[PDB]
């Protein structure tokens, strides 16, 4: 294959094909941020469904002017 | 096979039609007496012959307000007089 | 119009008959199994 | 402040939690009672 | 250059040209109606 | 008729572009060796 | 030598209590006259 | 042999590219007719008076439709059910007004797939098969019927038949529905759940089939060589099939026997859509869809509408529209 | 307890005519009070 | 021209089913 | 590794009467709820505010004419959870205004989920190939572009399909009348894909059973056949001879055959989702501008289709006013499209 | 600018055809055994 | 049937393709003009 | 619609030159 001063320099960056953390590592903590990020689109979801209505939110071309 | 009793073996048997000649038509008469008490008119809200409309009224109570629509539709119930 | 009609009605009955005389020349002989069904 | 939507809004957080929540605790328990048998 | 052992022959049979040929034809007898509107 | 003047184009390249595909990949396949 | 409540058991049952009580509803509702 | 002899050899020939056969005999040149004349008449034939009103419909490309719209228009209402032969015309120029190509072309073609039908129990016959892939087409061919002679027949008028073209399909679905609420018949709904359903086990045992294909090439080409023309070994496995698809649903409700798996995939769609042919067939004679029209009134006498009202709200569009020149009488009765 | 203590083609045919009775039922139903258009 | 168009596709689409009947690949048991 | 994870995995996975599953704890509640929640509105609930209908076995519908509605126009498209501004946790009001359909609508969509991803699952265990679920992809493509993609591109749910037969029938006159649908090529495709599906679903089930070799004794011939034999069971050399002589072409590969018969009806309702996504916008194939034109400027000139556009004008000024309650249309006699005499 | 309709057509036609058969050629000259 | 023994092979190398599409394209550069007039 | 047919032409010959040039087959001694 054939090197490249460039190449050499990225080298290390793709040297890991396959390395794993054991088990199941931080999955836990990954589980909880889609957690949240599902509560999140809920929320700007129903905002803009107009089922979740906020004060000083008003979801229309006239929200401010 | 999967394990579990064969249908045929449960519904040949006589235990299962002690207990079913009892439940079936348990349920059966329940659900016609929650037609019949006129709980099922209540539960869902559902019109009985003598509350689609006012007496004169020809006009279809539709709902026309989103957020306010709970309440258009109690206003529809109490002009049943 | 009339020789349409004649010509039509001939090439109709050629085809029929062709149809009638060759399902009864020996049609359930022609199969590749048990050819005495006569 | 908390709207009446807003009050919705994190009653049916709760109760599609209780209801998911509920759902794997039982199947979990179901799991650990009724264990395959293995080698 | 040193050759590339990616490189893979390329096939259509004829029944899938005729297919193929199917396809398109009958798409564009098709849509031509609606390109021309 | 008053027909849209990029139908006749449309419709010609619509069948000439992906016939020709196939074409040029079917005669390249009978070429391959047997 | 079988087991009574299953995993099957269970989903019979909730397609079937439902449905025995909802046709005796419907029943009770071929009666009623406007 | 004599040339009798040798020429009926040759009709019943299993060595014909494409059988002959008696039916053959029948169906080539009915078939070839039909065919010629169709494509004749959908590019140049002039515009159909078809509903006898001396209101001609153009249905031709020449004539201005494209392929959507295009069509043979039906023969006269004047006509009715007679026998309109070009030769029944005092010139072509006549016959053409009056939709004589629409009656050539449907005679021609309803004979020419009868015995396409026959023709496909005769080969069956002449290669040592089983006789019935022929009653399997007898519903799409029913079907023809039904909408090209049978509700014509009732309704008393080819112009009535469905016209042979895209849009003139759509017309007469939609004054089908108009006239005969076919959509709450339930046999129309039986031929519905017969295409839909029919799909569904086409998609479904394609996919199970496909899903089981035993590992016979590589990944660098197509699984289809995989498969070799009259190997005698199966090129799918069957019971993982029916392991999977017992699993999806339940064990009983999956088919382990492949002969009544097929004969189930057979019989649904062809039985499902000799059930809509009846439809249309019994819809012909004007016993038509369920109609709840009012079906539920309040206490006090109020229509209460259903879906059914809504559907018959458009039904009633459709009715008022359609053949707007032809009616002369509040009642349409045929 | 015992499985085919009751013949299956009893339990079919009771089970059978419950179906049909029901269904019967609903049947009457079209026409007679509510959706009878009368 | 529009015509001329629709005849033309109409009229490879029958030309190709006359390759695909007389000029198919034929079948061959292995 | 042998943690709870492990253990829940084995009872989800094990060989019983109904396979459960990962997928399951999804499946199973949506799609009870969802059948549920459409046997509950088909029963016992009204739509008498929301469309100003009789929808249910109470009021006295039959199985074709009763519905679980959409909800108002007033709506909009609003989840309208039992907990939202709308019902405000009153079950009675939320099965008043609707909130039944979106709870079938959204629970059924879940649930299609629930199952493809059974069938995933599934297909993952048994090991076989997944393509199963992929042809499954078609009918969820169908279910989110009508039920779901349709209504949001229009004025709200109301206009969404109600969960009903006869609704259902009201929904396809609609589309005919107002979208002039069957002009549409993605639904010609449709159509296509569906009737081509049932054809070679007939005519290979009618093939196979006519090309079987005799494997036994008896006139009935099911018997003989065994679900592990290694020989087929019916003749594709014969079967194809067959086809070649009677329409010109047949069938020589049965793994063609079948991905065909996967592809067919799958690639002809997603052309068919295609069409309705773009009915969600209102761009429709309804019109033919040339025709137009022409038709116009010359009134002897006459097709099925100026016929068709006829009867359209005809369903849209006649069903309107009662369809479409909430825009309170009031059309005179003397407005209403009608030939002479009907 | 007031130009004849068809010439794009013309032009695109003039184009594609030929260029097409020379990529056939070309294509299937390369598939075949070195 | 018994296989034709005057067919050959057809060739067309890379350096034909290039001055054929040159040939093509310059042709089209050319004549366009006087098709769109 | 001419310009844009001409320019095309005349891209479709530069990007020719491209290949022409620097995707020629080789010259190869025997
Ligand atoms: C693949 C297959 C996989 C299987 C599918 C899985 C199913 C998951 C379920 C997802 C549920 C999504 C429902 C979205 C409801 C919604 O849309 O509700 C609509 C709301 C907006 O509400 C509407 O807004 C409209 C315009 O309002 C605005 O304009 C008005 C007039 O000017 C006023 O000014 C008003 O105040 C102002 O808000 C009207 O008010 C409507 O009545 C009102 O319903 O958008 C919103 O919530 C959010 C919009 C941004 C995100 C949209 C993502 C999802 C939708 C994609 C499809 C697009 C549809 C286009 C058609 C093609
Ligand atoms: C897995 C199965 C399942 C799924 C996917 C759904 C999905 C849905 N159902 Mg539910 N439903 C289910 C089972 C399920 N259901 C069951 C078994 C029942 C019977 C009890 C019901 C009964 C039901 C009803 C009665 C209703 C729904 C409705 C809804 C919808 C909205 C739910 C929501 O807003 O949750 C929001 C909550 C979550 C998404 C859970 C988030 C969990 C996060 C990750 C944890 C964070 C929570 C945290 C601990 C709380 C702290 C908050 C604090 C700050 C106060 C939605 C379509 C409604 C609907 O369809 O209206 C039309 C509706 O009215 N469902
Ligand atoms: C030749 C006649 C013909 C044919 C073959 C079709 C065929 C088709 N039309 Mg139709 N159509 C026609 C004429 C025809 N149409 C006419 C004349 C009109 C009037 C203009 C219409 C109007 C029309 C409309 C308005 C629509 C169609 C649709 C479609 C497609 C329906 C696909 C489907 O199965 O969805 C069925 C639903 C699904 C596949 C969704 C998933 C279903 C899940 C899996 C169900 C699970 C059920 C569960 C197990 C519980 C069951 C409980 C039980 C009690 C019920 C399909 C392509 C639809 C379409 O195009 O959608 C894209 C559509 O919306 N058509
Ligand atoms: C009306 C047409 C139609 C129906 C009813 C239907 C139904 C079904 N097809 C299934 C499968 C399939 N369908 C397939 C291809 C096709 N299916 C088609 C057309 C249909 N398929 C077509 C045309 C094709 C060709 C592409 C494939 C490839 C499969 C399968 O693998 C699968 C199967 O196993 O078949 C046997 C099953 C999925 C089971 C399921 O999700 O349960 C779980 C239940 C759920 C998720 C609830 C769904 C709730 C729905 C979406 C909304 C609520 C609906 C109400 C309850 C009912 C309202 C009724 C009124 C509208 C009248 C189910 C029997
Ligand atoms: C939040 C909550 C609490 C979560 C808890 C989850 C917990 C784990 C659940 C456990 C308990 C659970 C089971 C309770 C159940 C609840 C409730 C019952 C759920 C209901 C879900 C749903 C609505 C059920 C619907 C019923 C079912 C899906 C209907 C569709 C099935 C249909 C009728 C099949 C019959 C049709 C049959 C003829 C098809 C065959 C034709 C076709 C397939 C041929 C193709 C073919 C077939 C082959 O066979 C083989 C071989 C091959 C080759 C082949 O080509
Ligand atoms: C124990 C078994 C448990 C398994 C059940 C599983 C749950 C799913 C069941 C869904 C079935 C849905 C059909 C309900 C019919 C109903 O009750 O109508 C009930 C209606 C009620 O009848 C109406 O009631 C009113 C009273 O106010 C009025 O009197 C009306 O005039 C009257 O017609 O009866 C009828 O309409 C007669 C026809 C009913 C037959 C159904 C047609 C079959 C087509 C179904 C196709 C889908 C596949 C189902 C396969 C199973
Ligand atoms: C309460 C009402 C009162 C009662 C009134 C009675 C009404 C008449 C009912 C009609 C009786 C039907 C008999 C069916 C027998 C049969 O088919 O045997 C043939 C095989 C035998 O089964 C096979 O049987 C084989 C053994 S053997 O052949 O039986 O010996 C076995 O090897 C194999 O595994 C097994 O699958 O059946 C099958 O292949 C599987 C069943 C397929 C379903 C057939 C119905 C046809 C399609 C439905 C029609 C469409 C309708 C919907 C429209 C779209
Ligand atoms: C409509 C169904 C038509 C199929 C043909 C009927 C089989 C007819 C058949 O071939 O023989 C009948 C068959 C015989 O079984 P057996 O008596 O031998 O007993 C089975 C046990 O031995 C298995 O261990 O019993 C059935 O399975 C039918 C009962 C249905 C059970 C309903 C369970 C409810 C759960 C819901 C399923 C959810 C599906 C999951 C996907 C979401
Ligand atoms: C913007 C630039 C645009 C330029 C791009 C050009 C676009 C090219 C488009 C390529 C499409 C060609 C399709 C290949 C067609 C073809 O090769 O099919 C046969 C093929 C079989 O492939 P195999 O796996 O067997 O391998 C054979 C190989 O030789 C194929 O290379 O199946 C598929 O390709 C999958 C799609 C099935 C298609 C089946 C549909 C045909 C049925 C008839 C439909 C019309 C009649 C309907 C009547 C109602
Ligand atoms: C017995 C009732 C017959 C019903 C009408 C015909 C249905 C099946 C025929 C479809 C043709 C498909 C193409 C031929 C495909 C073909 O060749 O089939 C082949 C298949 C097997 O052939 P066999 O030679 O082994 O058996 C038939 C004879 O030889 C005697 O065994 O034939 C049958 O299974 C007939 C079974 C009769 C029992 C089936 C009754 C099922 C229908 C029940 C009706 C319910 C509808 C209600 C609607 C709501
Ligand atoms: C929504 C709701 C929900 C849930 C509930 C549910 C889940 C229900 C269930 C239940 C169900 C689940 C229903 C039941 C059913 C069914 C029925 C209603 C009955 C029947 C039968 C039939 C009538 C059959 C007949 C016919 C056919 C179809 C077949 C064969 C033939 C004959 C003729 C027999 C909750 C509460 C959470 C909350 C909110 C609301
Ligand atoms: O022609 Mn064709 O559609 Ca059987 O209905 Mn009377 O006629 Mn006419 O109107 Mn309606
Ligand atoms: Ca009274
Ligand atoms: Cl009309
Ligand atoms: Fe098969
Ligand atoms: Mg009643």
């Amino acid at each position: 294959a054939r090197r490249t001063w460039l190449g050499d320099i990225l080298r290390p960056l793709n040297s890991e094909y396959g390395k794993v953390a054991p088990g199941w590592g931080t999955t836990p903590l990954m589980a909880v941020f889609m957690g949240l990020f599902l509560v999140f689109l809920l929320i700007i979801l129903e905002i803009y469904n107009s089922t979740l209505i906020l004060d000083g939110v008003n979801v229309s071309w006239k929200a401010l002017g | 096979t999967t394990g579990e009793r064969p249908f045929s073996d449960i519904i040949t048997s006589v235990r299962y039609w002690v207990i079913h000649s009892i439940t079936i038509p348990a349920l059966f008469i329940a659900g016609w007496l929650f037609v019949s008490t006129g709980l099922a008119y209540d539960v869902f809200g559902t019109p009985r012959p003598d509350s689609y409309y006012a007496q004169e009224q020809r006009s279809i109570p539709l709902v026309t307000d989103r957020f306010e629509a709970k309440q258009q539709v109690e206003t529809f119930l109490e002009q049943l007089k | 119009m009339e020789t349409l009609k004649i010509t039509v009605y001939i090439v109709v009955t050629f085809f029929v008959l062709l149809f009638v005389f060759g399902f009864l020349s020996g049609d359930p002989a022609r199969n590749p199994k048990r050819k005495d069904l006569e | 402040t908390i709207t009446p939507s807003l009050k919705g809004f994190f009653i049916g957080l709760l109760s599609g939690a209780v209801v998911l929540g509920l759902t794997f605790a039982v199947l979990i328990a179901i799991s650990q009672i009724d264990k395959v048998q293995r080698s | 250059m040193e050759p590339n052992p990616n490189r893979q022959p390329v096939e259509l049979n004829r029944t899938s040209l005729y297919l193929g040929l199917l396809l398109i034809l009958v798409l564009a007898l098709l849509f031509s109606s609606y390109f021309f509107n | 008729m008053e027909v849209n003047q990029l139908g006749l184009i449309a419709t010609a390249l619509f069948v000439l572009v992906p016939s020709v595909f196939l074409i040029i990949l079917y005669v390249q396949t009978e070429s391959q060796q047997k | 030598s079988y087991p009574i409540f299953t995993v099957r058991w269970v989903a019979v049952h909730t397609l079937a209590v439902p449905t025995i009580f909802f046709l005796g509803a419907i029943a009770a509702m071929q009666f009623i006259q406007r | 042999a004599n040339l009798w002899e040798r020429f009926c050899n040759w009709v019943t020939s299993t060595d014909n590219r494409l059988y002959v056969g008696w039916f053959g005999v029948i169906m080539i040149p009915t078939l070839l007719a039909a065919t010629i004349c169709f494509v004749i008449a959908f590019i140049a034939a002039p515009p159909v008076d078809i509903d006898g009103i001396r209101e001609p419909v153009s249905g031709s490309l020449l004539y201005g439709n494209n392929i959507i719209t295009g069509a043979v228009v039906p023969s006269s209402n004047a006509i009715g059910l007679h026998f309109y032969p070009i030769w029944e015309a005092a010139s072509l120029d006549e016959w053409l007004y009056n939709g004589g190509p629409y009656q050539l072309i449907i005679f021609h073609f309803l004979l020419g797939a009868s015995c396409y039908m026959g023709r496909q129990w005769e080969l069956s016959y002449r290669l040592g098969m089983r006789p019935w892939i022929c009653v399997a087409y007898s519903a799409p061919l029913a079907s023809a019927f039904a909408v090209f002679l049978i509700y014509p027949i009732g309704q008393g008028s080819f112009s009535d038949g469905m016209p042979l073209g895209i849009s003139g399909t759509f017309n007469f679905m939609i004054v089908f529905q108009a006239e005969h609420n076919i959509l709450m018949h339930p046999f129309h709904q039986l031929g519905v759940a017969g295409v839909f359903g029919g799909a569904l086990f086409c998609a479904m045992h394609g996919s199970l089939v496909t899903s089981s294909l035993i590992r016979e090439t590589t990944e660098t080409e197509s699984a289809n060589y995989g498969y070799k023309f009259g190997q005698e070994e199966e090129t799918y496995n069957i019971v993982a099939a029916h392991g999977y698809f017992g699993r999806l649903i339940f064990q009983y409700a999956s088919f382990n026997n492949s002969r009544s798996l097929h004969f189930f995939l057979a019989a649904w769609p062809v039985v499902g859509v000799w059930f809509a042919a009846l439809g249309i067939s019994t819809m012909a004679f004007n016993l038509n869809g369920f109609n709840f029209n009012h079906s539920v009134i309040d206490a006090k006498g109020n229509v209460i509408n259903t879906w059914a009202d809504i559907i018959n709200r458009a039904n009633l569009g459709m009715e008022v529209m359609h053949e707007r020149n032809a009616h002369n009488f509040p009642l349409d009765l045929a | 307890s015992e499985g085919g203590r009751i013949p299956l083609w009893i339990v079919a045919t009771v089970a059978g005519m419950g179906v049909i009775v029901i269904v019967g039922l609903f049947f009457y139903g079209a026409y007679a009070g509510l959706g009878s258009s009368l | 021209m529009e015509t001329i168009t629709y005849v033309f596709i109409f009229a490879c689409i029958i030309a190709l089913f006359f390759f695909a009947i007389f000029f198919r690949e034929p079948p061959r048991i292995t | 590794e042998r943690g709870w994870f492990d253990i829940l995995d084995d009872w989800l996975k094990r060989d019983r009467f109904v396979f459960v599953g990962w997928s399951g704890i999804l499946l199973f509640p949506c799609a009870y709820l969802a059948l549920g929640g459409w046997l509950t509105g088909t029963t016992f609930v009204t739509s008498w505010y929301t469309h100003g209908l009789a929808s249910s076995y109470l009021e006295g519908c039959n199985f074709l004419t009763v519905a679980v509605s959409t909800p108002a126009n007033s709506m909009g498209h609003s989840l309208l959870l039992l907990w939202g501004p709308e019902a405000q946790g009153d079950f009675t009001r939320w099965c008043q205004l609707g909130g039944l359909w979106t709870f079938i609508a959204l629970h059924g969509a879940f649930g299609l989920i629930g199952f493809m991803l059974r069938q995933f699952e599934i297909a993952r265990l048994v090991g076989v190939r997944p393509y199963n679920a992929i042809a499954f992809s078609a009918p969820i493509a169908v279910f989110v572009s009508v039920f779901l993609i349709y209504p949001l591109g229009q004025s709200s749910w109301f206009f969404a399909p109600s969960f009903g037969v006869a609704a259902i029938f009201r929904f396809l006159l609609f589309f005919q009348g107002f979208h002039n649908w069957t002009l549409n090529p993605f639904h010609m495709m449709g159509v296509a894909g569906v009737l081509g599906g049932a054809l070679l679903c007939a005519i290979h089930g009618a093939t196979v059973e006519n090309t079987l070799f005799q494997d036994g004794e008896g006139a009935s011939t099911f018997r003989a056949f065994n679900p592990t034999q290694a020989e087929e069971t019916y003749s594709m050399v014969t079967a194809n001879r067959f086809w070649s002589q009677i329409f010109g072409i047949a069938f020589s590969n049965k793994r063609w055959l079948h991905f065909f018969m996967l592809f067919v009806p799958v690639t002809g309702l997603w052309m068919s989702a295609i069409g309705v996504v773009g009915l969600a916008l209102n761009l429709r194939s309804y019109d033919f501008i040339s025709q137009e034109i022409r038709a116009a400027e010359d009134p002897e000139f006459e097709t099925f289709y100026t016929k068709n556009l006829l009867l359209n004008e005809g369903i849209r000024a006649w069903m309107a006013p009662q369809d479409q309650p909430h825009e309170n249309f009031v059309f005179p006699e003397e407005v209403l499209p009608r030939g002479n005499a009907l």
